């Protein structure tokens, strides 16, 4: 534990990245989380919500 | 744009329907802007034979 | 069937032409809910149930 200063810069931004991309996954209350899936399910005036 | 339709059909003049003459006779755009005008006209529009 | 006893089948193992389903006017509401209309014969399903 000597070198915990940089490892905890490192960890934190490798954390960020991972929360940024774990992001993706989630749908915010959609139907879906792939907009590939929304955009072969749904006619453009749903789809656009 | 004047026209005459059926009963039913008067829901399918409309942005983001799914239909008939929706697709083969009179399509609306999703950015329409404007008033759709509807009335009975069986008394004109009709004969018994 | 009556609408306490509604009758399910199951459907599988088979090609689906829906286009003879939207053009025909026979239905007075064809309205659907979590697809669109005109996607149904670009896409695979199963557990289908009428």
């Amino acid at each position: 534990s000597a070198l915990g200063k940089l490892q905890d810069v490192v960890n934190q931004n490798a954390q960020a990245l991972n929360t940024l991309v774990k992001q993706l996954s989630s749908n915010f209350g959609a139907i879906s989380s792939v907009l590939n899936d929304i955009l072969s399910r749904l006619d453009p005036p749903e789809a656009e919500v | 744009d004047s026209f005459v339709i059926r009963g039913d059909e008067v829901r399918q003049i409309a942005p983001g329907q799914t239909g008939n003459i929706a697709d083969y006779n009179y399509k609306l755009p999703d950015d329409f802007t404007g008033c759709v005008i509807a009335w009975n006209s069986n008394n004109l529009d009709s004969k018994v034979g | 069937a009556s609408v306490y006893a509604w009758n399910r089948k199951r459907i599988s193992n088979c090609v689906a032409d829906y286009s003879v389903l939207y053009n025909s006017a026979s239905f007075s509401t064809f309205k659907c809910y979590g697809v669109s209309p005109t996607k149904l014969n670009d896409l695979c399903f199963t557990n289908v149930y009428a």
